[PDB]
């Protein structure tokens, strides 16, 4: 049900994003565990020690999102 | 009057390590995980940023200074 | 004795934590789960030092590899004497 | 001697009062069976505590210390 | 496993090589072949020459080994990508390391069985409180 | 303890054992436990140990002598 | 009638007196020792004839810490309010980082002309919803 | 397509490209430009710092040797141009503002002043009474002895000299902006090191002192010499009167009525006049004589402008440098030198790690020179101003050798090519670094116990009430036997193995005690059990930081423990918490640790001065000529013990930093409890770490989000490098800052 820029509200608990809000980018066909590609404007604390920034894209599955 | 504000400040600073350790211990967004890691480990390596003193443990360490300094004052 | 290291399944396949570990714990294998069609694996752990480094290589929303350090060998403590 | 004494005495059985609160969350609390009541809802709101105990402690450390480094000027 | 051949690499000898441990341990081999003389950094400090031909070198541990041999196949004009690592025991038994099934395993290969895999999220991992007096973690689970 | 971190300790261990198994008549001794640097955690633990002994320990001191030279 | 009785007015202790009587200029003027033997002899003292403030609420001693409180309360208010906005309105300008290294000064400036109204735009904000953010749409870590 | 000269090539070896960079502002409005990681956008707090710690590591910016070595050019005429910012200054506060001529009229009875402190909040308590109504901020630079040496009289002089100082900070500015972006001379011109060598030698280091002697001979010898007269600043004919008018040189100096002839025909004893070589100190002055060092001057001239034709550029004749280097090896080194002309000639870092090693040595050495050889007038009389000077240079030093041993340890990362350096001495030293370092470790723990385990034993024996059972010039003696040799040889050179010297090069070897005014300017230093010691302490404390830094070096390629450690880089905080943990094992952590270490030699080496020169040294002198000491002589049975050294030097003599309220001295117990504060803060940083930091900001982030505040560049804490680097800084500054007050209230206070 999740189209590509849909607002999606995290409720993975231990995703650096929950309660965060991300756009939904595209979605994987199926057979795949975690399908929904979600991009975010905050960047998460991926990167080696003195990095610059982080990740900004991850995939979920759809009954880990909420639809905005 | 001012000592009993840097008392204040010291039971305050010490409290604030201590209970932020005790509430994080189970986990924070650096370690959504750190339950699996127990209450005393080194850390989770220089990634995701750099996480020295990341355990509970860690902040009894840290909270051991403040009392302390609180104890000296 | 050595490390332990789990792979789960958010793994996504890029093979990153293969190619940052120096010490050849992890391999690739087939899997479904991901669209890559691979997951990580750690046959080798005996070897395992727990450097870290796969876990800072990993992209996905917290670690899909994790290293929890255990019982310390000679192979673990990275000696050489 | 006998103040200093038990003050430092006092101090130590603090910090391992909370040391160990940290080590029963990491190693002993259940959620399911502590569900909702008042020492999981202490875990729900922690970004709270941990916040105002950080304003309190810079409120207080801001303020004497700028009293008395007034004063020494 | 069997026998290992090859050239020692010229060197003069460093401080940095072996100690009693690997007589009285365990030791790592690298064989590689290389298509001429060419000069390359010891794992343990200072240059050395590898020849052409086979090349067999003793080092310390694995990761002594291991970055020999991404050193020897991503510093060299023609790369060498033909380098295997065994471990060496005093008894004389021999045990072949690396590469595992003859393919290096950043990319993937069949017949691979998959180890350390977990069918869950992180924070899919049991309550600690929940395997208590077990000896086991919520990772070993 | 507390400034300086570990690996800076493992690699001059590294020498120290290194220097003891190439000195002959010293070689006839070996350790029965390989050397190692203090672990992270151990390393945190024993400074704040000596932070804490030393701290009680001056100031004991600096209240006992001078109430008792005063004497109140 | 006897309150405070371990002070007395600086006018009436000769400890400050005599000190006052030597008070050091702060400034060019060499009057500046006799202005403030004139105006702190008004508060309370001691017996080492330093003035001593009475934070205690009533308004006989509301110049030793009421006035001021308001005074920082406004101005501290006001920084916090502007700056506040300034993010707010930057937040939605596609690039919110870099406008917040490098300011956007015409935007600044008018956030900051715009402060002294700034209880009445935070009463405001309460009132709708544009001050506080309802906690289930915030982000928390894992308890 | 800017201002374009001509040429100027000369038909030399030089070769510029015209205008390689052009100018523009934009990427002034672009913080982050010079990094590819920076230029995209600051998503986190990062990014900021990161701007900052990579400003000038033109390395990391570009692969280009010759625009890192341009870059690098500009910035050296940038950075002189504002060191002549700061001496103009320096020349105008004289000028403006400080009581130069009060001084000069009368330097026993008045202290030398600059600055003037504004009248407000009650800060005009700092405008202290220096003498002739003059009140401000007494200096302790020695600005006054330089410019009475140099001959200044008026203060339009030293304001011309603040205008001059301006415009050469102009024409640097200028140089380094024409040099990089206009005419930018290619690659090919920095690597000609034989010329620039001889140019150096010759024109930089022997043209300096030849000009310099020259105007000491014409202008700092005859007003000096009618100064020490009484002549009096007012009655002193200005300089070029003395180049107008010959006849006033010769009423000074006859040798000046022979002419040139002397020195043309090789006729130099006539020059004896001014040409001296007497060897002791100025009687009215204290200080070094002024013919000595016009001579001296002039002889280092000499042998710097021969020294400049060694090396061979384009006529054939002279050394080629790469010759000399490959010939030098032997039996014990391979191949010696092979290949370090050209690691000399493409690296940086080496280059720069080899000068800041040697002027770190050799501002100690110009500390230790300038304290016992006082070559200014009226300097030895103010303590202040000699142990200010002393402990600068000091400092000075240590930090550049720390400097030194990073960027041995960044060549070691960056430059080094195994292929380059095949069986010469960088090779089998790492090929024997485990020995040397093993060695080294040994002889820091033997001297730790040999030093340090000396006080230990006799605050033990002496609490214990054993007297006769401690270390000392009483009891167990540790006499320093060789360097007594070495005083009782210096003061027996004058007439001996010195004939032409009239006096011993320094007093502190021995002789006569020297006294200006009612203070001693020089007298000898004896040394005992106590010198033994203390300078013992030095000797580990010196080899400790060469163990660290030296390690750090010889391992920044790789260790037993990481192998693969230079591909990590120079700077990185570790790799894991698994090998059993592996932090600080980067050479920038080793120059971290080295910085400690530093400090805590030169802190032991500064303590040691004061009090050996307030207690064996320093002192009035009687009309009868006995010397009571500033502390009366306390030094060889109090700094045997840490107790006395915790008594009698720093509780005794911190007495007036903790009383300078209420006075002109209160800024400096001000600082010092600044000092105290600063340290304190930096063992937060030291002693934790990133990780509890971050998880406290995600619950103050929280707070922010509550109220919508929440920034969009991420607050991040501290990286683990910068955690150190900031723990490290603010140690040395609070430690450095504590002791720069208690020396400057301490030495101020004693008169
Ligand atoms: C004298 C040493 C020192 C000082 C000043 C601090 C300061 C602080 N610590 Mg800390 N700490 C120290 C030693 C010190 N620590 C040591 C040795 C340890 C053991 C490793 C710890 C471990 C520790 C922990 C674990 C925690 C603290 C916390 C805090 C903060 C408490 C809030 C407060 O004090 O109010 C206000 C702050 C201050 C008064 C300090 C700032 C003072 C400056 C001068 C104010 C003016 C700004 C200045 C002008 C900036 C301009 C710079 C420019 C001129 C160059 C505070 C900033 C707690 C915290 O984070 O609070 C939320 C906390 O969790 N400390
Ligand atoms: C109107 C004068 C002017 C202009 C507009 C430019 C323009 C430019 N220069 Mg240039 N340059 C100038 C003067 C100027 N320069 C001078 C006087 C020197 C001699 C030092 C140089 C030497 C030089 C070098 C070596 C380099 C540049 C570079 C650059 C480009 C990078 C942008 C930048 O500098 O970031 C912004 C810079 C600032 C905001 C400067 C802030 C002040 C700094 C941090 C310290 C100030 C020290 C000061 C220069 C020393 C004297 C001051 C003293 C008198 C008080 C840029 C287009 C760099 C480049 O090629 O880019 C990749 C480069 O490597 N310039
Ligand atoms: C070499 C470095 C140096 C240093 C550190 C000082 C230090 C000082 N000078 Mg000096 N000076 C210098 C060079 C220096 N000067 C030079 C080269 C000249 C010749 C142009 C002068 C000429 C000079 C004069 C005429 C005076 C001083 C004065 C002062 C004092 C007050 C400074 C002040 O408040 O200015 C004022 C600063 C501001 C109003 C703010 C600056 C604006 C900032 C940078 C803008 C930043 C935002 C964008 C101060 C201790 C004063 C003094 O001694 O008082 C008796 C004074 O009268 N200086
Ligand atoms: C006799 C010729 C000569 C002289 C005087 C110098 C002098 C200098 N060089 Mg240079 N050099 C030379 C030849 C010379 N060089 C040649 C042939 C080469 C090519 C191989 C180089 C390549 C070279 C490089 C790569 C660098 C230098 C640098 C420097 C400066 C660093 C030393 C310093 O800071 O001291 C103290 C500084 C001063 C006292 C400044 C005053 C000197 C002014 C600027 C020049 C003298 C004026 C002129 C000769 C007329 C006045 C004298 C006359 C009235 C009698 C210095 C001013 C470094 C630099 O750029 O520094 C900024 C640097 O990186 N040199
Ligand atoms: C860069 C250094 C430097 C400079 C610029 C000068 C410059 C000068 N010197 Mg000098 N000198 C120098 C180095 C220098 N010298 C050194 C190193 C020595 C020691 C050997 C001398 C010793 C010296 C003597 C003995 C004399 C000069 C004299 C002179 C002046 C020449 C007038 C003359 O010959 O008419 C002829 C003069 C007469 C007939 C009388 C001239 C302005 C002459 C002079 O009178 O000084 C003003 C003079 O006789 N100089
Ligand atoms: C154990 C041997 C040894 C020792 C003790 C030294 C020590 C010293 N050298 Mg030397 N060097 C050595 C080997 C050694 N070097 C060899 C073998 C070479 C041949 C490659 C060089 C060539 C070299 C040059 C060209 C220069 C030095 C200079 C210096 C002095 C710098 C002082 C300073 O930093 O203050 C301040 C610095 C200055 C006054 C001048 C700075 C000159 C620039 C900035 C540094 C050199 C640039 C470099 C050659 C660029 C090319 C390298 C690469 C990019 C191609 C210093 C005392 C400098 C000097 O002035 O000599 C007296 C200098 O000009 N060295
Ligand atoms: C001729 C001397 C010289 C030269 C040109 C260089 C050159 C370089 N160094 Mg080096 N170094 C030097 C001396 C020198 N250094 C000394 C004396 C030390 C010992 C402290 C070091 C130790 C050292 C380390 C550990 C590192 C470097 C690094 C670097 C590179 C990055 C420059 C930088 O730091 O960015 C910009 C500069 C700064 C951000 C400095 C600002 C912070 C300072 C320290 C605060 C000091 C405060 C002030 C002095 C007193 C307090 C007042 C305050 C309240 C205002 C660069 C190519 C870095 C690198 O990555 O190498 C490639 C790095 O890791 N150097
Ligand atoms: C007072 C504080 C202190 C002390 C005593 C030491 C001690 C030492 N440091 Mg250390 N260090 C310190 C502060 C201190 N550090 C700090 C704050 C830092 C952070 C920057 C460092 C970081 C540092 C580094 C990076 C290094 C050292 C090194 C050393 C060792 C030098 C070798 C030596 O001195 O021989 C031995 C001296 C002693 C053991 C001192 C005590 C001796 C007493 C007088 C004798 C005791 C008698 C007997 C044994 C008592 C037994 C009791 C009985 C009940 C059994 C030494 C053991 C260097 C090293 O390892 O050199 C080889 C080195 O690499 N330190
Ligand atoms: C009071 C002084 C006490 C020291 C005396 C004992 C010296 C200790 C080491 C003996 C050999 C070194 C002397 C010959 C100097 C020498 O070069 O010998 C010769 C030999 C190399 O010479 P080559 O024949 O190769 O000469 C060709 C050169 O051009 C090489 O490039 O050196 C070595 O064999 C390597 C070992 C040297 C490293 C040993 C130093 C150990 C540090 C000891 C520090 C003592 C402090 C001295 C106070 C300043
Ligand atoms: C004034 C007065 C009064 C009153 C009093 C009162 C009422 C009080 C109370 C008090 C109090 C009330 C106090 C307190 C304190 C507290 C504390 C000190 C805390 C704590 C805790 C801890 C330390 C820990 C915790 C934990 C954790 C961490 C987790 C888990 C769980 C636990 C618990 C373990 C009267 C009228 C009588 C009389 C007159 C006077
Ligand atoms: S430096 Fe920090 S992250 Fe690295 S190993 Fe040590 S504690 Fe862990
Ligand atoms: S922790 Fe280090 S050694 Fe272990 S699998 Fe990960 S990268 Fe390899
Ligand atoms: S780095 Fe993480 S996501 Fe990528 S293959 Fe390895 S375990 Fe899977
Ligand atoms: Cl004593």
């Amino acid at each position: 049900a999740l189209n590509r820029g849909d607002k999606v509200r995290i409720k993975r608990t231990e995703s650096y994003w929950y309660g965060d809000v991300g756009t939904v980018a595209s979605v994987e066909k199926s057979g795949i565990l975690y399908p929904v590609i979600v991009r975010f404007d905050r960047v998460n604390y991926n990167g080696f020690s003195g990095s610059a920034s982080g990740v900004n894209t991850n995939n979920f599955a759809e009954n880990e999102l909420e639809l905005v | 009057f001012l000592v009993h504000h840097a008392i204040a400040l010291g039971l305050h600073t010490t409290a604030l390590i201590l209970i932020k350790g005790a509430l994080d211990a189970r986990g924070s967004k650096l370690m959504p995980d750190k339950k699996d890691f127990g209450y005393s480990f080194p850390c989770d390596g220089p990634g995701r940023g750099g996480t020295c003193d990341i355990s509970a443990w860690d902040a009894f360490y840290l909270a051991m200074f403040w009392m302390l300094n609180t104890l000296g004052w | 004795m050595s490390h332990s290291v789990k792979i789960y399944d958010t793994c996504i396949g890029c093979t990153q934590c293969v190619r940052a570990c120096p010490l050849d714990v992890l391999e690739m294998v087939p899997w479904d789960g991901c669209k890559a069609a691979q997951i990580a694996s750690s046959p080798r752990t005996e070897d395992c030092v727990g450097c870290k480094r796969c876990e800072t290589a990993c992209p996905t929303d917290f670690l899909s590899i994790r290293v929890y350090l255990g019982a310390e060998t000679t192979r673990s403590m990275g000696l050489a004497y | 001697a006998l103040y200093t004494h038990h003050q430092y005495i006092a101090g130590f059985l603090m910090v391992g009062a909370f040391a160990h609160g940290a080590i029963f969350f990491v190693r002993d609390y259940d959620p399911v069976a502590n569900k909702d009541n008042v020492l999981a809802r202490m875990l729900e709101h922690k970004e709270a505590l941990i916040s105002h105990l950080s304003w309190v402690s810079l409120f207080l450390g801001f303020h004497t210390l700028g009293l008395y480094v007034h004063n020494d000027v | 496993m069997t026998e290992l051949s090859g050239q020692p690499p010229k060197f003069g000898g460093s401080t940095g090589g072996l100690l009693s441990k690997a007589n009285r341990e365990e030791k790592y081999a690298i064989t590689w072949t290389s298509a001429s003389e060419q000069v390359f950094e010891m794992p343990t400090g200072g240059a050395a020459i590898m020849n052409e031909g086979e090349n067999l070198l003793y080092l310390a541990r694995k990761e002594q080994c291991l970055a020999l041999g991404t050193q020897l196949r991503t510093k060299f004009k023609p790369k060498i990508q033909d380098y295997k690592i065994y471990r060496v025991y005093p008894s004389g038994e021999v045990q072949y390391l690396h590469p595992a099934d003859g393919v290096f395993p950043e990319k993937v290969n069949e017949g691979r069985e998959a180890q350390g895999t977990k069918t869950r999220r992180i924070g899919q991992n049991p309550e600690p409180v929940t395997i208590k007096f077990s000896g086991k973690a919520p990772y070993e689970v | 303890f507390l400034i300086s971190w570990r690996g800076y300790w493992q690699e001059l261990i590294e020498t120290i054992v290194w220097a003891h198994e190439r000195t002959p008549l010293a070689n006839l001794v070996r350790w029965k436990d390989k050397p190692v640097a203090l672990s992270i955690v151990q390393a945190r633990l024993v400074g704040l140990a000596h932070f804490t002994v030393g701290y009680v320990l001056t100031y004991a001191a600096f209240l006992i002598a001078s109430t008792a030279g005063k004497f109140g | 009638a006897d309150d405070f009785a371990n002070l007395t007015p600086c006018s009436e202790n000769p400890a400050y007196l005599a000190k006052s009587k030597n008070f050091l200029n702060t400034t060019n003027d060499p009057n500046s020792g006799k202005i403030r033997a004139e105006r702190y002899a008004s508060a309370l003292c001691g017996p080492e004839g330093y003035p001593h403030l009475i934070v205690d609420g009533r308004f006989t001693h509301a110049g030793d810490f009421l006035i001021p409180s308001i005074l920082f309360l406004y101005i501290a208010g006001w920084i916090g309010w502007v700056g506040r906005s300034y993010l707010i309105e930057i937040r939605e300008s596609k690039n919110p980082e870099m406008q917040e290294v490098v300011i956007n000064v015409p935007l600044a400036i008018k956030k900051m002309l715009g402060g002294f109204l700034w209880p009445l735009a935070a009463v405001g904000e309460y009132t709708s919803g544009k001050l506080v953010m309802k906690d289930s749409e915030i982000p928390t870590s894992p308890r | 397509m800017t201002i374009s000269p001509p040429e100027r090539e000369a038909k030399a070896k030089v070769s510029v490209d015209n205008n390689p960079v052009p100018t523009s502002f934009e990427k002034w409005g672009k913080p982050g430009h010079f990094d590819r990681t920076l230029a995209r956008g600051p998503k986190t707090t990062t990014w900021i710092w990161n701007l900052h710690a990579n400003a000038h590591d033109f390395d990391s910016q570009t692969s280009d040797l010759e625009d890192v070595s341009r870059k690098i050019f500009s910035a050296h005429f940038g950075h002189l141009a504002v060191v002549f910012v700061w001496l103009s200054g320096m020349y105008f506060h004289g000028a403006k503002f400080s009581n130069y001529e009060g001084w000069l009229a009368d330097p026993t009875h008045i202290k030398p002043s600059a600055q003037v402190v504004w009248p407000i909040v009650g800060q005009g308590i700092l405008n202290g009474d220096v003498g002739g109504g003059f009140h401000g901020i007494q200096i302790t630079s020695g600005l006054f002895y330089l410019w009475r040496a140099s001959g200044f009289t008026d203060s339009y002089q030293l304001y011309c000299t603040a205008i001059g100082g301006l415009v050469m900070a102009a024409l640097m500015l200028f140089a380094g902006w024409f040099h990089y972006h206009v005419k930018a001379p290619k690659l090919e011109w920095f690597q000609n090191v034989e010329s620039m060598m001889n140019h150096h030698l010759a024109g930089l280091l022997g043209l300096g002192s030849l000009g310099w002697a020259g105007h000491q001979i014409h202008v700092s010898m005859p007003i000096n010499k009618l100064l020490d007269a009484g002549v009096a600043p007012k009655d002193i004919p200005l300089p070029h009167e003395f180049i107008l008018e010959p006849s006033k040189m010769a009423e000074l100096y006859p040798s000046f009525a022979q002419g040139l002839t002397p020195f043309f025909t090789l006729n130099w004893g006539v020059y004896s006049d001014f040409l001296t070589f007497k060897g002791g100190l100025n009687p009215v002055t204290g200080g070094l004589w002024l013919s000595d060092t016009a001579h001296h001057h002039l002889a280092i001239a000499v042998l710097f402008i021969i020294a400049g034709h060694m090396y061979r550029t384009n006529w054939g004749i002279g050394h080629s440098m790469k010759e000399i280097l490959e010939a030098h090896k032997g039996p014990f080194t391979g191949e010696g030198h092979k290949g370090l002309y050209e690691i000399l000639t493409t690296s940086w870092h080496a280059q720069l790690a080899i000068n800041l090693a040697l002027l770190g040595s050799l501002t100690i050495i110009v500390a230790q020179h300038m304290y016992a050889m006082p070559p200014y007038p009226y300097q030895a009389i103010d303590y202040a101003t000699q142990l200010s000077l002393f402990t600068h240079h000091m400092w000075i030093g240590g930090f550049l050798i720390v400097g030194a041993g990073a960027h041995g340890a960044i060549f070691m990362v960056r430059d080094y090519d195994p292929a380059k350096n095949v069986n010469n001495l960088l090779d089998r030293m790492l090929r024997h670094r485990d020995a040397i370092i093993s060695h080294l470790n040994w002889v820091c723990i033997f001297l730790g116990f040999h030093s340090f385990g000396l006080y230990i034993h006799n605050d033990t024996m002496r609490a214990l009430g054993r007297p006769q059972d401690m270390f000392s010039d009483t009891a167990i003696q540790l006499q320093p036997i060789f360097a007594q040799w070495v005083q009782h040889l210096h003061t027996l050179a004058p007439g001996a193995t010195a004939p032409n010297a009239l006096a011993t090069a320094s007093y502190a070897f021995g002789g006569e005690t020297i006294a200006v005014a009612g203070k001693v300017a020089m007298m000898p230093i004896t040394l005992g059990t106590a010198d033994f010691m203390v300078h013992h302490i030095h000797a580990f404390t010196i080899h400790v930081t060469a163990l660290i830094l030296l390690k750090g070096v010889l391992y920044a390629r790789s260790s037993r423990l990481v192998p693969d450690k230079a591909n990590l880089g120079f700077r990185f905080p570790c790799d894991g918490p698994g090998r059993g943990g592996t932090c600080q094992v980067s050479g920038w952590d080793h120059v971290f640790l080295g910085l400690f270490w530093m400090y805590n030699s030169l802190s032991i080496v500064i303590f040691h001065f004061s009090w050996k020169m307030q207690s064996d040294v320093w002192g009035t002198v009687s009309p009868d000529g006995s010397v009571t000491h500033v502390t009366l002589g306390n030094f060889a049975q109090s700094a045997i013990t840490i107790n006395g050294w915790l008594r009698d030097f720093l509780w005794a003599q911190a007495a007036n930093v903790i009383n300078s309220y209420g006075s002109a001295l209160s800024a400096y117990g001000i600082m010092f409890l600044a000092g105290h504060f600063v340290f304190a803060f930096s063992l937060m940083f030291l002693f934790s770490g990133r990780g509890y930091w971050q998880e406290l900001i995600e619950s103050i982030v929280w707070a922010h989000n509550k109220l919508n505040v929440a920034p969009a560049i991420q607050p991040r804490a501290l990286s683990i490098i910068q955690g150190r680097a900031v723990g490290v800084a603010h140690y040395l500054l609070g430690g450095i800052v504590t002791t720069w007050a208690f020396f400057l209230a301490r030495s101020l206070s004693i008169g």
